[PDB]
Parts: C-alpha cells; structure tokens; sequence
C-alpha cells in the first residue's frame, strides 16, 4: 500500500517522477497479462502403466512449434474432440504409430 | 513537447567481482599512473584466492 | 514494387494457386470434429 | 462364403512383416466363449491349397493369404488413409425384460 | 532538403540520419520511392443500397512500407561495419523508431521488420562497398505521433474538482489516458464530443463515468483506447471486476475541446490525477486543423 | 453471439470460464448501447503452424445457445442422439408378450 | 559434335543420326533449345517443422521432352518421304528409343509421343522443303539406361552356393532381377546396402529370403523392381501366391557393391540361376561414381 | 574478392571454390545474382487489431537458394569431367555443405538439391566447354551455422557440480545438447534467460531440472532442440518413461550467458558431461553484437 | 478491347477473384432453408 | 515454351478456369452415391 | 575418397550385455517362438547377477 504522500516522498517531491513510477507499476502488469496471454500451450501425452497398475505415466511432450495444427474446444456440458496434427517424424507421432 | 524532463527512476543496482580470470579487465578503469598499472596476484604461497 | 502484382493478388486472396479439394476436406473435417462427439454409438 | 477364414480350426494370418512375411494365429475363447483372443502357431506347417500349383490361377484361398500392398518411395499405388482406433467400452450391457 | 529530416532510432538506440540535414553521416542514405509512408492506410466500407451501395464506415489499416536505403564507404570492411550496424538497428519483435522532422514538428512512427531485408546487388557487396537494401518494414499501428500532453491535478482535500483543459488538434481521434492514485472514488468524463457512433451523440455530451472505490495503494491506470483493457491497478488488483460493465466509450475527436471535470471524493489522504492527450496524426506532416 | 478474440486483452478461461455469465455488443445500428449477456458455452482454442496458412493460437467464444441457428448437420447429430437414448428407454419400457 | 552421339530407333526400327557425326544423312537434324533431356526430374518434400519445413523425401517424375528436329531435302517429293517416314517413327502406344553416345559409352531412353507433333511453318511445307516438326514426348521411365550386366551360375549338384559380384557405378539404385529354374529351393539375398528407408539398414546387411519351394518345370522370374510382380513362373502358376507374403525390398544403392551369395537346395536334377543388374544412371553422359 | 570466399564440400566430399581468392581453380565459378543467400527468411505474423492487424509473432522460413555456377575448361573432354564432378558433389537426400569466410570468420550452410539442375545453353555443352548450371538448393536448417562449442567435465567423486560457461553470441537463440554418463542422478540447468515464452520469464531464471536417476549402462543425450526428443538413452531404454511431465523449455537466448550449473550425486564411479552449444546466424557474416 | 481480356475473364467466370468461403456458406444456407423447416422440434 | 506458361499453369491446377459449382455439386453425388443405398425407405 | 574415409562395413565391431537392469532390451531379436519368449531370471537365492 504505497500512499501517494510516500510516493511523491520516494521521488523527492517530484511529481511527475511520481507519476511515471506509477506509470511503470501499470506497464509491468500489464505486460504481465500479454506474457500470459501469449505464453505457449504445454501438449504432454501419457499413458497407462503397462504393468496394469494406477497412475498414468508420461510419455512425452509435442512443442507447439513441432506441431503442424491443432484445435481444442471446451463446451458447457457437452463432449467435444480435440485434434492434433504432428509430422510423421516427430517422435511422438511415431510412438503413437 | 514534453512539459518537464526529470531523471528517469533507476532503480537498485548490484556488481561484484573475484579476480579468477587472467588479467584485469575492462570493468575496471585505472587512474592516476594511467592505463596499464593494475594486475592480479596468484598468493600461491599460502594457497588463496587471486587478488587485485 | 508490392502494390499491383502478386503481393496485392495476396490481399485478393485465392484468386491465383488455391485447391477445392483440400478447401472440401478441411470444411468436411472441422463439420466432423463438431458432430462426430454427438452422433450416437449405436 | 467363409474368405476371411478366422474361425477356422487352422487359423488365418492377422498380421505380418515385410521381412518376415505373414503371421498365423488361431482364435481362443475364453470362458463362456463371449471372448476371443488370438494365439500364435509358432510352427505353422498348414499345407498350400492345390489351387497354387494350377497354372493359370490368380485367386486368393481363405486358408493362405498372400497379398502383401507395399508402400515405399517406389511404390506402385497410392495410399490414402490408415486409421487405427483403441477399443472404447469394457462392459456391455443387454437386456430390457426377461 | 532542409524542410525535411528523417531518422531511425534502432531497437538497440542507434541513430541515424536518412534524409535532410546531416544525412548519410553515418553511411545510409535513403533511396527515393518510399511508399505507405505519408497517408494512413484506410479501406471504406459500403453495403448494397438502392442507389448502388451506401456507405458503412471505415476501417485504418497497418503501414506496409518498402523503401531502400543505401549503405556506402569508402573501404569495404568499414562498409561492412556500417552494414551490420544497419541490420542490428532492426528485428521482427521489437520496433524501432522512425522521426520526421519538419516546421510542423516532430513525429515518430514505430516500424518493425515485415520480412527478411533484401541487401546487396547481383555481385558480391564487397566490389562497391556502396549496395542498396531494400527493407519492407511495418507499422502496427498506423499513425504518426508526438509526444502526449500530460497534464497533473494534485490535491489535499477530501472532495474535490478540477477541469481539464484538452483539444485535438490532429486529424484522427485520441483516446485519453488517465492516473488515478488511491484511495478514492472519482468521476471521470468520458464526453461524446458529438460523435454518433453509439447514436448517442448529443444524448452523452456531459456523460461522467464512476470509477469503483478504490482501496489504499490501488491506483489504477485508466486507457481508454481499445488495444489496451481499461482498469489496471499497480498492485495487481482487479479494479475493472469491480466495475460492473462500464467504460470509457468516447475518444476526443478532431477539433474538439473543453474543460472536462474530474471530481475526487472520499479520499482521506487527497489524491492525485494525471491526463495524458495522445497527439495522434494520419500524416508525417500537416498543418494544425481547427 | 460467435467472437473471435484476435488480439483483445480478454484471457479465456483466466478472465471468463466456461458457463459464466459475460456481456456481448454488435456495433450495429440500434443495439450500439445494448449487451446482450449471455453465459459462455463454448471456447475453441486453434492453431495453424502450416506454411501456406500460420495461424497463431487464437480463441473463438460462442456465448449463448440456439437450436435455430446451430447448423444443420449439428442439429441433426443431436437430433440422432436424442432419438437413439429414447428408442433405448423405450424398447427397455416394453412390456413383453 | 564429335563428343555428342543422339540417334533415334523409331517402333519401327527405323535409324535416325539426329546430331553427332553423321547427323542429317537421313534428311532429320535435331534444333537446339531441347528440354528436360540432361537430368531426371525429381521434386524433393516438405513437411512443417520448428525451423521452417523438415526434409520429407524424394520422388523422380517422368521426363516431358520437348524438341524440335529439322526435315529438309532439296525437292518437295522426297521432303515429304522423309516427314512421312519420321512420322511413321513414332507412336503413342508404343515406345522409341532415343541413344546418346559419348566417352561415357551409349544411354537410352524410351519415349512416346506424349500429344500430337506440331510440324511446318506457317506456308505449306512443299515451299521450302525444310520444315520443323516439334515433337513433345514423354519419358514414363525417366532414367538413362546401358545395356545391364548379366552373370549365370550353373550347378548340378543337389545343394550349392555362389557368389554374384555386384557393384552400383550409376548414381540411382537399381533392382536386381533373377531367372531361377526348377526344382529347387532357392535362397536369394536382399542386402540394406546400409538402406535405412525401413528403419533396419544395420539390420538387413545380411539379408536373405527363400524363394517357394518350385516343382518341376516351374522356373521363376524374381524381378525386385516396384513396377512389376516378383515372382513369375514361366508355366503361369502362382509362385507368389504360394510364397506367403514375402518381397524383396531393397534396391542395389549406388556405389555399393558386394559378392551376394545365391543358395540352392533339394534340386535333384542341378539348377542355374541367372542374375541382371541394370545399369541406371540419370544424365546422358557422367564419369563413373565409386 | 579478398573479403569474401565461397566454398562447396560436397556430398562425397569434394572441395570447391565458387567466389574469392582461388575461385575457378576446380573449373566451376560462382555467377552473380544469388537469392535467399544472406539473410534467413522470416515471415511475421499478424491478427486482426483495433488499428488495422496486430503483430501475432514470427516463423522461420527454410531457405530457398536459386545460384548459377559456370563450368568452365579448354577442351570438352575435361569440361565432362568437371561437369560430372560437380554433379557428384551434390544430391537429394543428403545434404552438402556451402562455406562463406570473412574477417568475421567462416560461417556453414547445410544445402540440398530442391530440384534437378538446369544445365547447358540451347546448343550441346561441348561446343564451348565452358557452361552454365543452374542450382535450385535448399537449407532445412537456414540459419548459418559455425563450429558448435564442446565442453567436457568429468568427475571421481560421487557427488559433485560444475559451472559451464555458456554464451550466445548469435542473433537467434540455440538449443543446448548435453552427453551424460551413467549412473548417476544428473541436474541440468533450464535457465529461461528472461525468455517469457512460458510467462514464467522471471519465476525460471534460475530453474534447474533433475533427470531421472540413470542405471548402469543407460548414458544419455539429452537434447534441448524441438527436433529431437529430449531423453534418448544408448541402450533403447525409455528414460523419458520415469520423468513425470517435465522437460528443457527454454534456448539460449541471444547476448545472453553465464556460468550454468550442473550437478552430479549418487554416482559411484563418477561421471561425465559433454555440453555442446551450437552457434547460429541468420547471416553469412555480422560483426559481433551485444 | 473487350474480347480477350478482364471482359471475357468475366464470361469464364469465377476464373479470378473468388473465394471459396462465402461459396461455402451460401450452399449451407441455401441447403438449411431446405432443411430447417421439416426439422423436428425434438 | 511449356515450362513457364499455361502448360505449367495445368500442372498448378485449378488455378485458373475452375468453377466451384460443378465441384460441389460432384462432391454431393459422390456422397449422394456412398449413403443413398443405406438410408432407409420409411 | 576412400583412402580418407574409412566404411561401415570396413569397421570392426564390439557388442556387450549384461541383463543387469532385468530388461532384455531391442537388440535381442527372438527367433522361431516370437516376441515375448525371452526373459530375465534374478537367481537371487544365489549372489548371482541376473541371466537371460
């Protein structure tokens, strides 16, 4: 909770110096926000224990940049099919053959 | 245009160095005896750390 | 140089090289992943 | 007609390699014989049908599959599509009344 | 010529002088035949009428702009410095910065590179240690701009008001910024100025929005210009979720001007406010419009 | 009411989830100042890393529901599934002889 | 040129000196400007990747040639033989060989008329009595051949084994074909050659296959390359259909070369096999490849 | 020119001079007007905006290069030869590689036959001996590319850590190749240097990742690149099967580098890590920049 | 003039500019007036 | 002569004269062949 | 070419194995009873290394 008075003290009286700190607290978050927005989806595969036990078991990780296309729905209420498409030498589209 | 200029906010700093390397380096600028009158020394002899 | 040759018929938009086939299959396919996790298993 | 021949006592081929040909397998049921699982003859000595040493013959026999569609950089077709899909459901369940 | 000069300030700070006084100094001129440079790209809109088609609106498109500079020294290594110094000066994610400079002022647009630079001749650059590269550069957004007015009400009084003197004297609407300390309820204006847009022209020429309450160390930034949300607090906050659907709708349009108020109330300590004017343009050049 | 969120500062599924209750404008004349607010009931998430088209990963909202304007081959598939669960419950409600 | 030898055999038989010494004796001379006749066209595969597109192989296309020859004779009368008769030297069904010699030795290549030939000029040929004919043929396969090696083996005992020395000089792999007679067993090798198109060019090094075991009189063709069945008994029956899904699967890849070796076995009478390398290579004319 | 030397090793490993000093020495000599030859092919990204398109990101481009080379020598018969030879210095399937050396050092591009080369003029090529070939390559990879740097540390001790100097001196970002030993639990470092790719650019400034526990005889290479997979184990064990949704997210971005730190325990009989860095530029030449 | 330029390119037809996206939805509309109304209410 | 002109344009295909009706409506009777035999009578 | 470079084939090779880790691995192929007729015994009543 920087009060204004605080502010301003911090800059030294200035209070243009005051308003571009305040300025700068807001740029920084809402970068923050566009960082979110922007960031990368994460695709892991998983698998089931061979041995017939619980707990599924990580395959591995398709990068988004390795992808060809893919498209993911959520619906309200409803089943919806996700698809990915990988180039045949990708290394998890080979275990998946 | 702009109604005032005011020194921009530059915020805490930190640096640090350990003389490991071979010679001084350009992050320090020597003064008074001019260019060329700073050098590390190993301290071999009671098994430390360089020194400037 | 850009304006008023093939880097304008990209702003035209499909009017040189652009397949029907492929345009179809890629329709018939985002129809199928709409409708296929509703159609019945009967 | 009977071509797939999967119910024979002999069995029919339900896989394969290119390097080592094709693989016979003879269906076994489990209990209540609702279940079918495939069993592989390690030594398979199912004799050839007499209608592969008639001259003039092209066709495939049930009992000894044959046709092999390879797809490589030189291949003479053109593959389309190879779909495979798991299984979906453990448990059936029919009924209604009795 | 000396009515006019044109400079590129680098992603990396680099300054250079393509065209006016002082140009070529640091071995880049620029070739003639730039294009999208001077008007703001825009596309109309019509719908079919029954006297042909009637008009829908407008849409201002991004700056797709070619132009070729030419890189020269007189020893082909320092031509080569000049040359990567001259590449370095641009990148694809971030944009550099490109001023004319006229009696008009000064205005900057922000271009980054839209594809690959195309350099050199047929032969080998280093036989003329002189070789064009042509750069199709691109600007997001698309008007030339000057330093925003910024104007600061400070006060020490529970509740309080002051007016805001502002005036567009572009060509294009601004959208205005506003920083808000906390604690503290304020009415921000957020004047028609007459625009139709919403066909509430006249209807909304005082409209006064209220900004929710805001907590101690809560001041906000308040953007009314749309590639930006609203409401962003310092501390992270979400003041816009507090604020139940409201906005800030109209920009200050062309010609336009007055004393808008802001009013503070329930503020202990006394806030402060800041406005900021955008000075937006269509033009690297023009008159002030009345 | 279909959006397609290009580059707007909206977050799907961090700002607005899905069944949550979220206001809509058309900047059509006439309804320039209603919003229409309705709960989200779809959210896609696509992408495209194909040389021809790249389409980064963009998020397409479909607030609100209709029979009317869902398409055709979707109103048929719900229709199909509606009419297979009720020819089940009915042949299991038949009385036998 | 004395260097450049290009002679065409007509379905008919017919021999045509299109260029080389000894070119035009037949009244046809070959025009320069000749298309898509040095290399085997081939387009190369893409798939997306992280840096762009991944390689995703290699396919040869067939050869469209169009070229333009010379028929000229002092009287109209016997130009118009020589266009009847280089006319009659070509076909769509069927097709023509067309030589080239050099250093190198003698490549042919078979083609077909692949539309019909545009002939004359735009007065009716009897004027000048020299006319041009575009022909545009075609190419189906698109590589250069030489006439292929060929080495037989021949035993009488009931069990044997031999050794083929192979060896690729071309710069395209070939498919081995063999003639193996009956009775007998035959094992026949299918060597990687270090070919990793399956994933197993370590693996196969030493690849052998057995052939069905051929009753009397059913003596086999076993031809690998991918435009023909592989097993083909000369008395029709259906060796292939016995042979229970196995293939030969790699090609001789160029500069590769080994004693493969040919195994026979319950053959009561003595069998011979006969081996045929060919010898592809994809210009007129290269320098031998080790 | 003395400034610039342009090199081939073919596919067979054949050393050619196209450009600079000792060009034509093999009989081939580069012609000029070369396309997509200096920098790497970007295309940007761009969505629908509120002031036009807003900028969406980049995508690397492979790289087309469409160059001419003229064959050249005093009589035809050696012509052939020269003209065979360079023909056998390339293919399609594998690559070849093309040097450019500078003041600013020697810079690789791994090129491939797009298509098949179209060579000669109208006339047959042994009439003047001296013709010119024209290449359509490709770079899957199209940033050029400097020897990688190799770091080993090996250690006795069960336990023990090490720093790695690591620095990009490029203008992209590189992916980092670690060789490690077995057994032993290895902790790599997966510094995000300020990458936000993930929105965890400050949160992973120092992330370092912990492998799963390695058993005898399961050395590992754990490579960074989208390419590959992460995890490859020697001996064809599925290491990446007991590594719980984790992984190396993050390249070395550019002007960034430090002493990263790696860590060995539970190692008996002390271990080994070899990490190799590539260096990367979209240019075939660039003064240093930071 | 017009025989044999953008003036026959017209009788062609849809040779130039034409995309398939509108051709797209204007058969789905014209196919979901034939079906829309004799589709049950269920 | 061919390699850079219409005989090219061929090998492009379906750049130029191509209209999308006529492709349509084949892909309908392709369909209309595949399902018309199962679709019951009632 | 080939005096400098030295063939795959031209190349003698090693190979090892041990069974210590109880997993047969890919570079055993079994023959005549298919996949699945291999395996790895511990004998831990003895203080023996695991067998194939």
């Amino acid at each position: 909770a920087n009060n204004w008075t605080d502010i301003l003290a911090a800059s030294d009286g200035d209070e243009w110096a005051a308003f571009k700190t305040i300025e700068a607290q807001a740029d920084e978050v809402r970068a923050g926000h566009q960082a979110l927005r922007r960031a990368k989806p994460l695709i892991r595969l998983w698998m089931n224990n061979p041995d017939g036990s619980e707990g599924l078991v990580y395959v591995g990780r398709v990068d988004y940049d390795d992808t060809i296309r893919g498209s993911f729905p959520f619906k309200n209420n409803t089943p919806s099919q996700g698809v990915l498409e990988l180039r045949d030498d990708n290394y998890l589209a080979v275990w998946l053959k | 245009p702009l109604s005032t200029v005011v020194s921009p906010e530059d915020s805490a700093v930190q640096y640090k160095a350990n003389f490991v390397g071979q010679y001084i380096g350009p992050m320090w600028k020597p003064m008074g005896n001019g260019w060329g009158s700073l050098g590390i020394h190993t301290h071999a002899l009671i098994s430390e750390a360089p020194s400037m | 140089s850009s304006g008023g040759g093939p880097a304008v018929v990209n702003n035209y938009g499909d009017i040189h090289t652009a397949n029907y086939d492929e345009f179809y299959k890629g329709q018939q396919r985002r129809e199928a992943q709409q409708q296929a996790p509703i159609l019945p298993v009967r | 007609v009977d071509n797939s021949n999967a119910t024979a006592l002999e069995g029919t081929f339900f896989s394969g390699t290119i390097v080592d040909g094709f693989a016979r397998s003879v269906l076994l049921y489990g209990g209540g014989f609702v279940e079918d699982t495939l069993s592989v003859v390690s030594d398979d000595q199912t004799l050839q049908p007499d209608e592969y040493y008639q001259s003039g013959w092209l066709a495939t026999m049930a009992k000894m599959p044959w046709l092999v569609v390879r797809d490589n950089e030189w291949t003479p077709i053109e593959s389309s599509d190879l779909s495979w899909g798991p299984a979906k459901n453990v448990s059936v369940i029919v009924g209604g009344d009795n | 010529t000396d009515f006019l000069k044109i400079e590129l300030i680098g992603r990396d700070g680099s300054h250079w002088v393509l065209s006016g006084p002082g140009m070529g100094q640091q071995g880049v001129t620029l070739n003639p035949n730039l294009q999208q440079f001077y008007d703001a790209p825009v596309k109309t809109l019509y719908v079919p009428g029954p006297f042909g088609e009637e008009y829908a609106g407008k849409r201002v498109q991004r700056r797709e702009i070619v132009f070729s500079v030419q890189a020269y020294d007189e020893d082909p290594d320092t031509w080569s410095t000049v040359d990567s110094l001259w590449r370095w000066a641009w990148d694809y994610d971030e944009e550099s910065e490109l001023r004319v400079s006229t009696s008009d002022g000064t205005r900057f647009l922000k271009v980054r590179l839209m594809e690959e630079p195309k350099p050199y001749y047929e032969k080998d650059p280093h036989i003329t240690a002189d070789n064009p590269i042509v750069m199709t550069v691109t600007a997001t957004f698309p008007y030339w701009q000057d330093e925003p007015e910024e104007l600061i009400w400070t006060t020490l009084s529970t509740e309080d008001m002051t007016r805001f003197p502002v005036r567009n004297d572009g060509d294009v609407p601004v959208w205005l910024k506003w920083t808000l300390t906390a604690p503290g309820l304020w009415i921000l204006p957020d004047f028609s100025w007459g625009n139709d847009m919403y066909s509430r022209g006249r209807e909304d020429l005082g409209r006064t929005v209220a900004m929710p309450e805001l907590v101690a160390g809560e001041h906000v930034s308040v953007d009314s210009d749309p590639r930006v949300q609203t409401l962003i607090a310092v501390n992270g906050m979400p003041t816009q979720n507090r604020w139940k659907g409201n906005d800030l709708l109209y920009p200050l349009m062309p010609g336009k001007g007055a004393e808008i108020p802001v009013q503070l109330k329930n503020a202990p300590e006394g806030g402060a406010c800041k406005l900021t004017r955008p000075r937006w343009y269509s033009r690297p050049w023009s008159r002030p419009g009345v | 009411h279909l959006m397609a969120l290009h580059d707007s500062w909206i977050i799907p599924g961090l700002h607005i989830d899905i069944g949550q209750r979220m206001g809509s404008t058309v900047n059509s004349k006439g309804v320039e100042n209603i919003v229409w607010v309705n709960q989200l009931e779809e959210m896609t998430a696509a992408w495209d890393n194909s040389a021809g088209q790249t389409m980064p990963l963009s998020w397409v909202l479909k607030a609100g529901k209709s029979d009317r304007a869902m398409s055709i081959g979707e109103r048929v598939a719900r229709l199909a599934k509606k009419m297979s669960e009720a020819l089940n419950n009915v042949g299991v409600h038949i009385v036998q002889s």
